[PDB]
RNA sequence: AACGUGUCGCGAUGGAUGACUUGGCUUCCUAUUUCGUUGAAGAACGCAGUAAAGUGCGAUAAGUGGUAUCAAUUGCAGAACAUUCAAUUACCGAAUCUUUGAACGCAAACGGCGCAUGGGAGAAGCUGUGUCAUCCCCGUGCAUGCCAUAUUCUCAGUGUCGAA
RNA sequence: GUGGUAAUGCGGCCAGGUAACAAAUCAAUCCUCCCACGGUGAGCUUUCUUUUCACCAUAAUCCACCUUGGGCCUUUUUACUCUCGCGUUGUUCGGAGCGGGGGCUCAAGAUUGAAAAAUGCAUUGUGAGUUCUGCGUUAAAGCAAAAACCUGGGGU
RNA sequence: CCAACUGCAGACCGUACUCAUCACCGCAUCAGGUCCCCAAGCAUAGAAUGCUCUGGUACAUAGAGAAAGGUACACUCAGGGAAGUCGGCAAAAUAGAUGCGUAAGUUCGCAAGAAGCAUUGGCUCUGAGGGCAAAAAUUGCCAACUCAGAACUGCUUACGGCGGGGAAUCCAACUGUAUAAUUAAAACAUAGGUUUGU
RNA sequence: GCAAAGAUCUAACGGAGAUAUACUCAACAUGCAACGUUGGAUACUGGAGCGGGGAAGGAUUUCGUGCCAACGGCACUCGUACACGAGUUGUUCGGAAACUGAGCACAACGUUAUAUCGUUUUGUUAGGAAAGUGAAGGAACUGAAAAGGGGCAACAGAGAACCUGGGAUUAUAUUCCAAAAAGAAAUUGCAUGUGGG
RNA sequence: CGGGGAAACCCAGGUGGAGGCCUGUAGCGAUGCUGACGUGCAAAUCGCUCGUAUGAUUUGGGUAUCGGAGCGAAAGACUCA
């Protein structure tokens, strides 16, 4: 709904940035071993609950 | 931010409206005074 | 919105320093002087049309008068 | 009927997100939280839980001040001349 | 076994006092120095009903001794209290319906109400709807007043408690039937969480001592003694007697 | 075609103080519009019978406040407290009662 | 004959085994070795040219200063004092150190609201300049208790005295 | 400060009032629907159909001032003399002042105009719903409070 | 002095979208559950039920297609009519409105819609029931539907929706409550009565 | 087995998703089945709505473009999927500043080996000295009277100054619109003049 | 309000809308089919049927009382399957 505290938006906000993939120049450097985020969050499967 | 709109860019806000984006940031919507071009400004900037 | 009945009390509110501007209103049968001051806009309706024209000059020049019509 | 149907008739949420652990057990009606029983100023620790303990204890987070302050004591709080 | 249900209603809980609505306790004046040595003159204000009390409550309103204010009053109204009567309290008042005078003062054979256990006490006996108290005798020696209760018992307290001239109103309710439990019902909702009631041989063993059987029985005397602890003493405690009293009653309480 | 309507302010309860009036646009829309609430007005005492005073408009907090006096009471004695009525009979018992008092003073000087 | 059986060669599925181990576990030792109101631990939010996590850091934010070291970092980009001013590393004395949290001006599912005191900005009027009401921004102090103290602060008591 | 016989009109402290309150009935404001009439557009048109469908709108805020209902004033008050009168759909009311005449006041609406056509889309009458509002029975049930605000009583 | 202008200034946070036969809970886009507002036309007593303008939708794996045997918010059935069965379970049946009529018993309130009998279509008419104005018991204009009564003319008894009824026995007075997920009862409560303590 | 909630049909367009062929073979009998959009047809929801808006809960699912590996128990050219890029505008709307309620419990005090216990609105804390400033009077320094400390608890109670038009978005709007503010208001806080009796 | 009545009172017809009153929506429940389903749509649901539907009624939010315990119109019911 509309009301929301401001700390919960900035916490939905870090979220919704956390949720984006990996750049493919990470997985071109030398020792890298990330090549999904893995952590990867879709709103219909796992629930935040702020 | 009207202050600073003055003290930045040598002109003046008769209008600031703010939201705090989805994303975090807050962001203001700033009507200049009709004296001011918003272009001219925006140029100057370099926008 | 204020109506001013007399010829007197609109020159007496067209003389203010807040007299932003005169629209000119020509309706069919009256015509309407409404002056933009600071608070209230303020009508004089007069019925002559000669008497209104008379009104659309020697108004001060420092104010200037608007003719509404239709606009795109 | 208890179970799906009574799942469907819950309502409102317990617990919040608490100021001081940030653990979602901040109870809304008791103002107290779960987790660490804020705002008593002492947190909670029991022993039946070692468990809880190594979750929450000095280490866990960045120790911010305690490297710099170990640094200087390891160094014997050397100054300049 | 679990708590005996009457024994939980003593932690509170959700079955404390339903006050919300009412108007506050029903008082005398305390007992000042105008009322010790003169009197004070009040006007009622208003006659009030108050969720959970059967008698009228009357607002008096006083003038301040000290201050310029007025004092309003509330007190449990004697049956005939109307607004705009005066109302005299203290020594030197007259005896009159209403009016607040020391039980010295009050002449023997007088029916008495809102009547002071102690002096100072603002009112602690025959409050209740159409009770009242009958002044026996006095003692001029000891100070002390006579007085026959209510509930039949005849007490002494000291010639200085004050007493309200009359009885209490809103006599007579207890003559009309019920006949409804929703009448009971909203008897209840402005008083406390006491009805409806389960006799206890409906009840499970765990719970009461007269639960369990395969009858509905209590196995054993319903009469305890007065040593029983919490969740035994249920039951006619410390029954003197039992089974339809026959002639006269014998005045209930201690002796 | 016929509309129906919505809340328009944030308050979606059909409560005494969120009363809505269907309001018609000169752009041809049906809207709803806040009902404001009413003061009942200026009254006598309560205990005084409570009844509404002559020459006392009902006005509700703000337009009480940036109304002139007049418009709230009247110049007789008590305006905009009590009535004619009680004003006479306080008058009346004011007067009474003081003579009353004067006179069994008098006696118990004579006495 | 067709399903279906058997055996062998070759494939698939499936990830056992073996070699490999910047990890674990266990034992032993050395010390100017033991946090915090000078605000800790912990929570939270941010910070890179490109940057989700992690790491590191704090609006000086994948870092400032210093001493060594000497030619990189590196996925791309960008930069280009070398006798040491390096996005090198190592170490450490100088600095920085957002919102909180014992959290302590009052509150709090509120990035909320004060008192005192220093500042800043400041429209319209005034001679572009200064000045500036309301409004706004920043610093500092302000919890409770206890100890000490007052170049000897201000008081209270039908406590005990006592003036001249 | 001031006018009216009056109802009432106009330019520290104390005590009241608003906020502030369950139900039904009967009238109802906007608004919704319908009907009548009249415009504008569209549809059907083998044959009928003066037809069928759509639309015809006016926000807040102000000025002036033609009904309904409540409270009240003044005046007539042999008003109720032996069938008193007034009034509700309804349970009433009156010398503690009914009814009539003339006024004062409050609450709902009207009407006039400013806004406003400069906007909007491609019109001015009735009947049914509708609780804003007006009209200030169950109860051994009698149906919150405070801030804020208002007015007076005293005093400057 | 301060009551109408006028001048400047009006800070903070929320605001997308959803609120569900896909956005919440039920491991899921689950026939379950989840508070509030606005709510049209005709039939009709109507927020019953059926159909419809505006808005919305054609999303739920589909195609072909009379096996047996199923499930159904699907029917029918000669003659008999409970003989079936533990038991009329299931199904059938009754039905709206209007007039007439209605027993035992009874706490006098009821029982009662007791039981029963009859009538209702369509057309063309007649009567009654009003408001406004200028023996006014009259003169004009006008609106909203109802109820009654005739003549004529039909029925294949024909949408939806909508009680079966009676005579007795046991129990509990009654309305309520109650074993979420096998028990709704005669159990609990209840008013009423009695006792006890104070 | 993917059967409750009745249902789709037709043409054109788009699309790799076709009219897809060894010989013979005119086309049938050798490329089937399925898509999204627009138009038309047919039907359903039937205002207690697969309508239009809100709370709780969710938190980007919203919007545009693109793309169909996986997911949408069939399918997809489509998508609440995936990628990229955007989007939420307020003196007056809701909250808070700033009310009280059922209640809560900081202080205070008491208790407890232990405060992480109890009391704390029946006008009201605490053996309890809890008020810090209207005035004056010669610019901020001094001080009367006033009994019962400080908070919190309602996004449906109390309270609260704005509302129509827009050719104004891809997505927000009583929030945006620019001197003819499309415009019309109301309301705070300070200041400036005119005038007063 | 009409009729009787010496009186007390009786017999009518209207008005009015009472009730833990009845039929019946929504709502709140859950009697029967011992129907469907019973590796379900569902770890209790579906259909028809049925109880009640102005009250001891239903419901949102807030608030109070719990594990040797709470709460209970009492079923050892319920206290996040
Ligand atoms: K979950
Ligand atoms: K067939
Ligand atoms: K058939
Ligand atoms: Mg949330
Ligand atoms: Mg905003
Ligand atoms: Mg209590
Ligand atoms: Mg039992
Ligand atoms: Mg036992
Ligand atoms: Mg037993
Ligand atoms: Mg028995
Ligand atoms: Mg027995
Ligand atoms: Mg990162
Ligand atoms: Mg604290
Ligand atoms: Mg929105
Ligand atoms: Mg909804
Ligand atoms: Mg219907
Ligand atoms: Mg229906
Ligand atoms: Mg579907
Ligand atoms: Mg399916
Ligand atoms: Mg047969
Ligand atoms: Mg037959
Ligand atoms: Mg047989
Ligand atoms: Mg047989
Ligand atoms: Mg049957
Ligand atoms: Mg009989
Ligand atoms: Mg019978
Ligand atoms: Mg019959
Ligand atoms: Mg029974
Ligand atoms: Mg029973
Ligand atoms: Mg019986
Ligand atoms: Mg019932
Ligand atoms: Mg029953
Ligand atoms: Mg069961
Ligand atoms: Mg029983
Ligand atoms: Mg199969
Ligand atoms: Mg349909
Ligand atoms: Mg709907
Ligand atoms: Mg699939
Ligand atoms: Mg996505
Ligand atoms: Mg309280
Ligand atoms: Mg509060
Ligand atoms: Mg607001
Ligand atoms: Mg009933
Ligand atoms: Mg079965
Ligand atoms: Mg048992
Ligand atoms: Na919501
Ligand atoms: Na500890
Ligand atoms: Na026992
Ligand atoms: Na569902
Ligand atoms: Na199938
Ligand atoms: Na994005
Ligand atoms: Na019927």
């Amino acid at each position: 709904g509309r009301f929301k505290p401001l700390a919960v938006k900035k916490k939905y906000a870090k979220k919704m940035n956390q949720n984006k993939p990996v750049p493919y120049w990470i997985r071109l450097r030398t020792g890298n071993r990330i090549k999904w985020n893995e952590k990867r969050r879709h709103w219909r499967r796992t629930k935040l609950n702020y | 931010i009207k202050k600073a709109m003055r003290k930045l860019y040598q002109v003046k806000a008769v209008k600031v409206n703010t939201l705090i984006r989805p994303d975090g940031l807050k962001k203001a919507y700033i009507r200049l005074s009709a004296a001011h071009d918003a272009l001219d400004t925006a140029n100057k900037i370099g926008l | 919105p204020r109506e001013i009945k007399t010829l007197k009390e609109f020159l007496a509110i067209c003389s203010r320093k807040d007299a932003r501007c005169v629209k000119v209103k020509h309706n069919p049968s009256a015509t309407k002087f409404k002056v933009r001051c600071s608070r209230y806009l303020y009508t004089l309706v007069v019925n002559d049309k000669k008497k209104a024209d008379k009104i659309e000059r020697s108004i001060h020049p420092s104010v200037k008068k608007i003719a509404v019509t239709a606009r795109s | 009927t208890k179970g799906t149907t009574s799942m469907g008739q819950r309502h409102g949420r317990t617990h919040i997100l608490c100021r001081r652990c940030g653990r979602n057990s901040y109870h809304v009606q008791w103002e107290r939280c779960a987790a660490c029983a804020y705002p008593r100023a002492s947190r909670r620790r029991y022993n039946w839980s070692v468990k809880a303990i190594k979750r929450r204890r000095t280490g866990t987070g960045r120790c911010r001040y305690l490297k710099v302050v170990n640094r200087r004591i390891a160094n014997h709080f050397k100054t300049p001349k | 076994g679990k708590t005996v249900l009457s024994c939980r209603k003593g932690n509170g809980s959700v079955y404390q006092v339903h006050g919300h609505k009412r108007l506050g306790p029903a008082k005398l004046r305390i007992l000042d120095y105008a009322e010790r040595h003169g009197y004070m003159r009040g006007v009622v204000k208003s006659i009030e009903h108050e969720a959970g009390r059967g008698a009228a409550l009357a607002r008096v309103e006083f003038r301040h001794p000290y201050k310029f204010r007025r004092v309003k009053e509330l007190m449990v109204a004697p049956e005939g209290m109307f607004t705009g009567q005066s109302v005299f309290c203290g020594q030197k008042a007259p005896l009159a319906i209403g009016n607040v005078l020391p039980l010295g003062q009050i002449t023997e054979g007088c029916i008495v109400c809102n009547v002071e256990a102690k002096p100072g006490d603002r009112g602690t006996l025959a409050r209740a709807s159409g009770d009242y108290c009958i002044i026996i005798s006095h003692n001029h020696e000891t100070g002390r007043t006579r007085l026959k209760l209510p509930s039949g018992q005849k007490k002494s307290v000291p010639s200085t408690s004050r007493a309200m001239i009359g009885i209490i109103s809103g006599g007579g309710r207890i003559e009309k039937p019920v006949l409804k439990a929703g009448n009971s019902f909203y008897r209840f909702r402005g008083k406390r969480n006491c009805w409806p009631k389960v006799r206890g041989v409906a009840r499970n063993p765990v719970e009461h001592p007269h639960g369990g059987g395969n009858h509905q029985h209590i196995g054993h005397p319903s009469t305890v003694s007065r040593h029983s602890p919490p969740g035994q003493k249920v039951g006619l405690i410390a029954a003197r007697r039992t089974g339809r009293i026959r002639g006269g009653k014998a005045v209930k309480g201690a002796w | 075609s016929c509309p129906r309507v919505q809340y328009r302010r944030r308050m979606h309860y059909a409560t005494r103080g969120n009363r809505m009036k269907m309001v018609r646009t000169p752009g041809n829309k049906l809207v709803m519009q806040k009902r404001a609430k009413r003061s009942q007005g200026i009254h006598t005492p309560w205990v005084l019978g409570h009844k509404r005073l002559g020459g006392t408009k009902a006005l509700r907090h703000i337009d009480a406040r940036l109304a002139s006096r007049h418009e709230k009471s009247v110049s007789r004695a008590y305006g905009g407290v009590l009535s004619h009525d009680q004003v006479r009979d306080r008058v009346v018992r004011a007067f009474l009662v003081e003579e009353q008092r004067i006179v069994k003073q008098a006696l118990k000087e004579h006495s």
